[PDB]
């Protein structure tokens, strides 16, 4: 696998390429 | 969370992969 800076919009972008169709949860700053 | 850990942070897939439902 790889790792990277990920923010907002890319961030979701890159959470829901990792799951795909099955969806996700994100969580916060803190 | 990952707002803080991929952002201002470095992240991996596998660690998104967590956060999957």
């Amino acid at each position: 696998f790889v790792n990277q800076h990920l923010c907002g919009s890319h961030l979701v972008e890159a959470l829901y390429l990792v799951c795909g169709e099955r969806g996700f949860f994100y969580t916060p700053k803190t | 969370g990952i707002v803080e850990q991929c952002c201002t942070s470095i992240c991996s897939l596998y660690q998104l992969e967590n956060y999957c439902n």
